[PDB]
């Protein structure tokens, strides 16, 4: 007869959800001392990490049920709040803010975009008040009834904390690592769409390195797809699910704030500094975002060709600009050089495709205007507004796209020109574009099985 | 080799590489702490972050608790200090009706674990009884 | 000869940190209920109490560290819940007040005060004149030698914090579970007099579920004793100790604040709201309680009999109202519908018993206080926001706290008054049955067997 | 059936020895941990940090006592055994209840009070005996 | 007598191993835990999360090092025994100290300094040896 | 031969870990809201055990001793935690109108003590009260220049009041290592601070160390009974401090002969501010009397040891410190809850080519930036009565003059140094080592 055998170290696993350990590269900690991510994920990784053979094992993956995305969201939220926590409070700014236009070498576009404001501010001596002046963008300032009196928007909802100017929020690789007794299964199937079986399944202890980049409409840095274009929706036909397009070829972006900006230091109180935006040196122009037109329309053609596989083969496909709503979602928000950009993406999209070629279209470059606001309410929080300090000089950024977020407009039940718009993706989408292929699994080393051998007694 | 020594490759040969799976359950904890230790001026910011400190402390404590659970559960079955141990509980065809060649080849460990999941607790209970009886019998043999 | 046995059922009296569990985690309430937010872990859906045959064990409710554990837990939980809420430090300003006379009954004349004050609202350059209604217990007069000027009682060297209005303080039952390696022994002796040996001992991993009710003089929503009325006051001869009386049958009390009130929202900070008491709709009447009269007389007669069983038959038993002191201790304080009541209980403990046989309701007036100093911690104050509508609570008085006076020079009459004031006593009423025991499963014993 | 038959007799412990032992860690912390993490209230343990510290202290104390007992069993040549015999003779000084064989009527929690004295002496004797046994086994190999 | 025989020669200290074996766990951790929880005003340190987390980290790492050593003894076979030989021959490469001085006229500290760089080779050999022993045991019991 | 695995080997490795505090005589003696007794609630061994390590020689290094860094971090953290719940003093930063104190004041302190007054908040926000208090000139700075003044830390950091009930009096402190670690104590007579040491013993807790804060003279420390010792990481490198430990205590009596009367002002809803109300008696500068002949003998012994280290064919000079902050240019310390800053030019003024008492003037500073940080500032409450402290000077912190001076005369100044140095004078004996119980050895026996 056959007898029970208890094996320890059995290579089996279950689909568990646990805490993960973040760890940057060593060089990220050697330099960039004040970087928030290098400081938090300071524990160095393996300089030469090893992966594991495929082992002829298939495994089911589901990115939209992946708890790693929730872990990253909670971690970055906590890290952000804890980084802003020691920095100074700007409660004294919630005062009647007397403002005028700027009218200093302002092009036609930026008329009214900047405002020269002044106010009574506290000093180290609480009984002595100092009149000071600063420069505010119109998006951060709202009128009171009605040279003219205004207020900050944050003072209408919540007290605002100044970000510490020394702290850098630049993205770096993170390499989310599993704790002991856990492992991360990586899916290497080319053109793996999501929510399915995967065959080229490796096992690792840390992820390939994810930049925690913040952008709403378009992703900006990350991993390019292996081949062609990939479409990833939990339910394509649901019409309330984002589409998460990923590109095999990057798309160059030249972002810039051209104003030669200067910083003005005011003393709030004991050991407390407020960093106002001083007078702009020279002339003024709105922030630009340049995209290579040839590359852009080629990429859109590729996206249309890939989209036609999930829909009818002859379905006319229409790209329209985003609908109305909050500025966080109606535009392309992102962080560049410590400043915040909000770019109107109506310049992109705005086309129809009937025969795999742009109906409206046909070296050149598409220019997207961008507004800038200092007072941020990140992560769509209600309170906990943050005041981004100004950055002196001019600002340049070289970015890629590496996928974009689209939402399908349901419209009617009959499919003439099924429309796609820039999806107001939540940040979970931004990181789920990267944390797919990855599944966290607990190891259950103990198991039982029958044998021919009996214990000797 | 590696963390998973041909995991899911086959039920039979996979049992020939068990020491790495056994060692990882604390080797990972110790090596993670070693990685933290070699990086000074790291513990201060993490310690000031009370939430993160409690998170990783809970992670380490849970890992140790699972390892201790497994070791105690092996000790109760009279298998402490052995990765492979045979017992005196006969196998039941109710749990699985396959022969040895059917399972020790032409099957993977994960598939086998799925095949006998529902009865697992029952088997554990039986094992407990066995050890107790054996220990009592040993006392009788020491009385003689 | 020596055998080392592991897994032995051995006990030690020990103190440890228990954790708490909320029954079923029902989402009927939500609203960030502090007793639901805390005690996250689900309770056992089917607890398995284990009876221990032929096990007589000693208990001591006045050496029970569970009571201290729950006192610390409730204080810390209250501070944690109250801490991330609006601070009314800007409210501590000079108040220009008048009496409320509009459609007010005789008993409430001078009880309310309509007070106006300057507040800093949404901008440091703007001063907003606002007004609110305050109960006279929360407002005191300043510059009395010269409508009139008052301040809050918290201004007198104490900081005051507003309770978050969304947070509910309803006493959800809480099951206290011991951590690994410990157990909780239960007595189950229905005549257990507080200390000493007991039989019918059982074991649990979790308590039966306790409502963390806060009340000073009368114990509310507790558990009843089956063998008539139980008295627990250590050895009762020392009159300085409090006397916990657990009742045979629940006595019904209907308490209410009948005024139809309204909440007036004002803004102080960027996102800080202060909730003033708006104008009362309709007649202003006195908040009060109604106790079942004949039920109360029967219950007090039972208490009289059980007191005679310790002090004899040829003795006078006289119940008199409480002595002087602070409002927290001279009255019956409690939390009804989210509001704080302080009820004058002299209408109950007013009797003499020398009996030789060896529809109507009793009305208790009640005052309402918004500014609470809970647990008598000087230096902290909690501001209970006003609650719109009309408040009614129907509750079971299940026990009471009695202090005994001295014997004078003849020791002929025993005078009892309401007691309490230390919240631990309330917890003891629900923790005399339990005891926390540490397991030490490693022992030795002789045997005929020897190692080879 | 935890602590079942705690007052029955010393001689009727039997599988109760298992029932006590697994109750120290098995399930009581792991299934407890699963219950704690299940309703998605980790944030309320990370928040209210004192509560999290208290829970961690309870966990590590339980693990510490379990490892203390396991190390003591190892030092006495009894690792992995719920019941083990040793070679230390029993002293009438420790217990003179020898007019009748113990385990006939006596229960745990009563005899434990009788034996509460001299326990550290017994532990020292067991330690010395196991050390001598280990030295003898070291010598015997290749002797 | 913790580290009492530290300067004594090898073998001479081999009788003190139990005294050395204890106090790495329990004897220092459990006693310090009881002392820490003995006096009142625990909240004067429980409230300070920094000190609490530092002490918890120290305690947890002590337990983890102890568990590391125990698992290493288990995976090499013959755990729960302070002195236990194996079947791995000693290479002449490993300091070639074939003298009797290995067990006389040399302290354990100096010996640990001597073969510090050959440790992992020995540990891998022990792991492979235990694997072979367990496989042989299973095969023979099957026979 | 064959492999044997030994568990419980008595060996160790150098390591850094977290030590925990423990104190004795805490039953009722130090239950006066003392910081050290409150934090160090862990009792010590009533009968401490020490184990001598025969035939053991170990290398020690006081200038790389991580126990010192642990102590520095622990004391700073404990200080900040003690001050953290205590009341804030931001409203004091309001403009301050002052005049001179001329009421029976000696010529020495003319200008040292200023009678200031200011508007300040009350428990009610809308009502202000004019109050009067005394300030030492070190904590007051003129602005707009005529009589308007400001607190020093108005423009640098918020000022926190130390809780009046809380006392910072030193008590003995025992650092106890956790499990798996041991503290090796050296016992080499005249140990010079580093290198080999024999006679070594082991402990689980260190001897009682008083965490005394002083900046030029080590106070209430231990005595090197064998002979006067000089220690320095590199004698040649003049940038390194020199710790001189004495074999006899020098007697110093510091005092503030002023009968202080302390006011108590309410500033807010639950906040009390304490300010020096007045001085009942005469006003005389706080000062320290040092035993002159004892100081001469002590300097003679120190000069003898300095000659042994540097040579006995060269002149040795003592000159007062150089410029800088009061924290370094003067002997700064704590006495009875108040803070002293004493000018030490009366001591280190001599040359050694081959009933009297010295008086050191002392100023009093209330608003303090302890640990030479920038973002914090502590306000010591005034203390009623008359303060006197009697202290044993047990060691000196000297720095050789950087100039070569033709290698003719070597001038040593009381330059003080980092706070760590103080505890080094009490932590040079100890070393933290982690146990490594698991080892391997050859044998003649093999497993069956
Ligand atoms: C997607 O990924 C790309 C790159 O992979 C990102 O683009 C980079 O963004 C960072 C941060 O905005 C840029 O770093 C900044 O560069 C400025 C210009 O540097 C040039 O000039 C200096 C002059 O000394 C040279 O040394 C340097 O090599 C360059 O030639 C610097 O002036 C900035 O410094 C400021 O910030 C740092 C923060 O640590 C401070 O220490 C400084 O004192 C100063 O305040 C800063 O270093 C980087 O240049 C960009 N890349 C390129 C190629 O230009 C995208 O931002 C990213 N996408 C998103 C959405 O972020
Ligand atoms: C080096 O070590 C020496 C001692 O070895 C320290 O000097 C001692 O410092 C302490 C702390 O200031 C002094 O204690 C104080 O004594 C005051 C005077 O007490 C007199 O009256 C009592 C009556 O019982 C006598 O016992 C005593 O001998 C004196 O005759 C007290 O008034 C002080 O009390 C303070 O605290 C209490 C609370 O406990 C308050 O209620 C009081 O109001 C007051 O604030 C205090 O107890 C001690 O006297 C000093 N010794 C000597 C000999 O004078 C040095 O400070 C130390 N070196 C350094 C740098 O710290
Ligand atoms: C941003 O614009 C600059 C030009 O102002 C681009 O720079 C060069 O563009 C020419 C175009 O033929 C290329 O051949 C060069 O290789 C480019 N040089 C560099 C250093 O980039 C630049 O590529 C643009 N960047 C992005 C992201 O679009
Ligand atoms: C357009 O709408 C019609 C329904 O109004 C869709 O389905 C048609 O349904 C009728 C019902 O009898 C069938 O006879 C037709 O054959 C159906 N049409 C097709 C194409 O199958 C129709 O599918 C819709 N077309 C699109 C492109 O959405
Ligand atoms: C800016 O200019 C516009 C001109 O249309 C004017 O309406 C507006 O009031 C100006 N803003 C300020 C702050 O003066
Ligand atoms: C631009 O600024 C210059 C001074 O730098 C000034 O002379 C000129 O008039 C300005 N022009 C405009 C259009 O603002
Ligand atoms: C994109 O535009 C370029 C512009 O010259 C054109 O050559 C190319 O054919 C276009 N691609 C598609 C797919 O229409
Ligand atoms: C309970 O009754 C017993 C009976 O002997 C008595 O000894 C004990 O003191 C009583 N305790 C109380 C609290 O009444
Ligand atoms: C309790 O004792 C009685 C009489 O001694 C006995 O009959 C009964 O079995 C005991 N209960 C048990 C062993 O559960």
């Amino acid at each position: 007869n056959l007898w029970v055998t208890v094996y320890y170290g059995v290579p089996v696993w279950k689909d568990a959800e646990t805490t993960l350990f973040c760890a940057s590269d060593a060089k990220a900690y050697e330099t960039k001392k004040h970087n928030v991510w290098a400081t938090h994920c300071c524990v160095p990784t393996d300089p030469n990490p090893q992966e594991i053979h495929l082992e002829n094992v298939t495994e089911e993956f589901n990115m939209w049920k992946n708890n790693m995305v929730e872990q990253m969201h909670t971690d970055i939220i906590s890290l952000w709040d804890q980084s802003l926590k020691p920095c100074v409070k700007l409660t004294p700014l919630c005062v009647t803010l007397q403002c005028t236009n700027v009218t200093n070498n302002i092009t036609d576009d930026m008329r009214g975009e900047l405002k020269n404001c002044s106010f009574n501010m506290t000093t180290e001596l609480r009984d002595k008040k100092q009149k000071v002046y600063s420069l505010f963008y119109r998006l951060d300032v709202v009128q009171i009834n009605e040279n003219k009196e205004y207020r900050l928007i944050n003072c209408n909802t919540s007290a605002i904390t100044q970000a510490c100017p020394k702290v850098s929020f630049e993205p770096i690789p993170i390499h989310y690592c599993a704790p002991a007794g856990f492992a991360i299964l990586k899916c290497k199937d080319k053109k793996f769409n999501g929510t399915g079986p995967c065959t080229n399944v490796s096992t690792v202890q840390c992820t390939h390195g994810i930049k925690p980049v913040v952008s709403t409409q378009l992703l900006l840095n990350g991993s390019l797809a292996e081949e062609e274009v990939i479409i990833r929706s939990e339910n394509i036909t649901n019409n309330a699910k984002n589409i998460l397009v990923q590109l095999n070829e990057s798309v160059q972006i030249n972002c810039t704030r051209p104003n030669n900006n200067t910083r003005k230091s005011i003393r709030i109180g004991p050991g407390q500094w407020f960093y106002a935006t001083g007078d702009i040196i020279g002339d003024i122009r709105q922030a630009h975002c340049n995209v290579s037109k040839a590359t852009w329309n080629e990429t859109l053609g590729k996206v249309v060709k890939q989209l036609r596989k999930h829909f009818g083969n002859n379905t006319i496909i229409r790209f329209a600009n985003s609908s109305g709503g909050d500025l966080e979602v109606t535009t392309h928000s992102f962080n560049c050089g410590g400043e915040f950009f909000y770019c109107n993406t109506s310049g992109l999209f705005n086309s129809t495709w009937i025969s795999n070629t742009s109906v409206q279209g046909s070296n050149d470059s598409i220019t997207l205007p961008c507004r800038i606001k200092q007072i941020i309410n990140m992560w769509q929080r209600i309170g906990q507004a943050m005041y981004a300090p100004p950055i002196q000089g001019v600002i340049r950024c070289v970015s890629n796209i590496t996928g974009l977020i689209l939402t399908r407009d349901g419209g009617s039940t009959n499919s003439t020109t099924e429309t796609f718009r820039p999806g107001g993706g939540d940040m979970r989408d931004n990181w789920r574009s990267e944390l797919y292929k990855y599944k966290v699994v607990k190891i259950e080393p103990l198991g039982v099985a029958p044998t021919r051998c009996k214990r000797r007694v | 080799l590696g963390f998973l020594g041909a995991a899911g490759s086959t039920m039979g040969a996979a049992s020939m590489t068990l020491t790495v799976q056994a060692r990882n359950l604390l080797s990972g904890i110790v090596q993670q702490q070693s990685n933290l230790l070699r990086a000074p001026e790291c513990q201060q910011h993490l310690l000031k972050l009370t939430v993160w400190g409690i998170k990783q402390l809970q992670a380490r404590v849970l890992a140790v608790e699972r390892y201790l659970r497994d070791q105690q559960l092996l000790g109760i079955w009279g298998c402490s200090g052995k990765l492979i141990c045979c017992t005196n509980v006969p196998w039941n065809s109710t749990w699985s009706n396959r022969n040895l060649s059917e399972i020790w080849d032409n099957m993977t460990w994960l598939q086998w674990d799925k095949e006998i999941s529902n009865y697992t607790q029952i088997i554990y209970g039986l094992l407990e009884e066995s050890q107790n009886q054996q220990e009592k019998n040993e006392q009788d043999l020491l009385a003689l």
